[PDB]
């Protein structure tokens, strides 16, 4: 049918405790439709879940396939992501299910929780039809246990633990992907437009992190670049998938036989249109490599992208650094040879810092 | 045949080399390898060799492994199985608890003497201890 469903109110919202893992984690979960307005979702997150507006928003994308990463690469990536999300008040948007990059970020959160204080706000936006046990999640405003153990024959993926909150998006179909991307994009766009507490006028910055990926990742990164406010993109070269081909195309840019990698319909199918659009808007794209070049730390790589990618003046960068409470970034990135500060900017910065 | 060398081979330790040969050389399922590792009291081998990407464990194998590890006083194996999906809220039952209370694969204890003293020395040899006797012992203590 043509998405012919019944617009009944939600019958699933509360807290779930994961039974089966080595830790005790509580995740607030609410199921909604894909037509829910971003403003109501933001109000729900800010009041019902008691979450203050973040000073940074990290969007994590990747290949939904269950791949693997080289040792000492999934460790530095996890350390950088955890440090970036913990030093400042930031939100992490992931798929939510325990497949792909989400498993790696779950492992990174697993390592972080056992060795440090504080909390990291990780939010998973997953379709309702893919959860392995759709039942046992109906008790409204009550705690219901959830089993972390999964079996291959169920054809469904369990929700990943170590996630603070969930927003299940439903459209009527069950067991199918592709019902939450638009809601996530609209929520990100609405959150970005919200004004941070600074009086300069800066909004909440947004950055995108790409690992592995696939044919859809090229389209996603192109869409992110083409947005009227450009969104910086961070790519991991060591993943192997289309992220690696993005890094390959990043070098010696402004090579068609070398581009043929059989990841698509042989040499008869070429993604050169979108790839060259991405490489045309390549100033915003940032790559990463372990020891080959500078910025060997993911934590340093993510934060520097938001500074140079904003194309803002020195006072704006200083205000962002002051909001993030990162003094090393301001010392290294902002205060450099000949910044030609305007008249009275430093006194205003001192007043804001006091 | 498993050759050994101190260079390219990851298994530069003959201790690791010998034990890994018996696991892959048996061509046995994951429960059998886990049982062998539990018998050898080697938890690192099970963590590295057995629990890997997509082992497709059968239904009820992990609960049986937990039951076998509890009676052998293998704390590290209990922790590893807990970390791998096993939950005590569904594993533990009255029958399993009674089986645990009547095990022999561990260090000597003084439970039977207390039970005999509480029961006024009337239990027959080879007596089956139930939860009511344990409750009486707890009340006495």
């Amino acid at each position: 049918i043509s998405k012919h469903t019944q617009l009944s109110p939600t019958d699933a919202f509360g807290t779930i405790e994961f039974q089966g893992g080595g830790h005790s984690n509580k995740a607030m979960y609410v199921r909604v439709s894909f037509d829910t307005k971003p403003d109501l979702l933001l109000h729900l997150m800010t009041k019902e879940w008691q979450l203050e507006l973040p000073k940074l928003l990290i969007s994590v994308h990747g290949g939904l396939q269950n791949f693997e990463l080289q040792p000492k690469l999934k460790q530095v990536f996890g350390k950088g992501l955890i440090k970036a999300a913990m030093t400042t008040g930031a939100w992490i948007f992931t798929g939510g299910v325990n497949t792909g990059v989400i498993r790696h970020v779950g492992d990174a959160l697993k390592d972080h929780a056992s060795k440090s204080r504080g909390k990291i706000c990780t939010i998973g936006i997953a379709p309702w039809g893919i959860v392995e046990n759709q039942e046992d999640l109906i008790g409204r405003d009550v705690v219901r246990p959830y089993q972390t153990m999964s079996n291959p024959m169920s054809k469904l993926t369990v929700l990943n633990s170590m996630h603070s909150h969930f927003i299940l998006a439903d459209n009527g179909t069950t067991g199918k992907y592709g019902a939450e991307v638009k809601l996530r994009r609209q929520l990100e766009k609405h959150i970005s437009l919200q004004k941070i507490n600074t009086r300069i006028g800066q909004g909440v910055p947004v950055v995108a992190l790409i690992v592995e990926g696939g044919p859809n990742v090229i389209s996603i990164v192109l869409e992110y670049l083409r947005d009227t406010p450009p969104v910086p993109v961070v790519v991991c070269d060591g993943s192997g998938r289309a992220s690696d081909i993005l890094a390959f195309g990043h070098k010696y840019s402004e090579v068609t036989i070398q581009k043929t990698f059989t990841y698509t319909r042989t040499q008869a199918q070429h993604l050169f249109i979108i790839l060259m659009e991405c490489m045309k808007k390549k100033e915003l794209i940032t790559v990463f490599r372990m020891g080959s070049e500078g910025h060997q730390d993911i934590d340093l790589a993510i934060l520097t992208a938001l500074l140079k990618g904003a194309n803002a003046s020195a006072p704006d960068q200083l205000s962002l650094a002051l909001a993030w409470n990162r003094v090393d970034i301001a010392r290294s990135q902002i205060f450099i040879y000949g910044q030609q500060w305007p008249v009275g900017s430093l006194e205003q910065a001192m007043l804001d810092a006091l | 045949i498993t050759v050994f060398r101190m260079g390219s081979e990851g298994h530069q330790d003959i201790d690791l080399a010998i034990l890994t040969a018996l696991l892959k050389g048996a061509n046995a399922s994951a429960p059998d390898q886990l049982s062998l590792a539990l018998a050898w009291n080697r938890v690192d081998i099970a963590r590295s060799q057995i629990f890997i990407y997509g082992q497709q464990w059968p239904v009820g194998s992990l609960e049986q492994a937990m039951l076998d590890a509890l009676v052998l006083d293998r704390v590290d194996f209990v922790k590893l199985l807990i970390e791998n999906g096993v939950s005590m809220h569904r594993f533990l039952t009255i029958s399993r608890l009674e089986e645990l209370y009547n095990t022999r694969h561990g260090p000597s204890n003084t439970l039977y003497h207390l039970v005999r003293d509480v029961k006024k020395g009337n239990l027959p040899p080879d007596y089956r201890i139930s939860l009511i006797d344990i409750g009486l012992v707890i009340e006495y203590l």
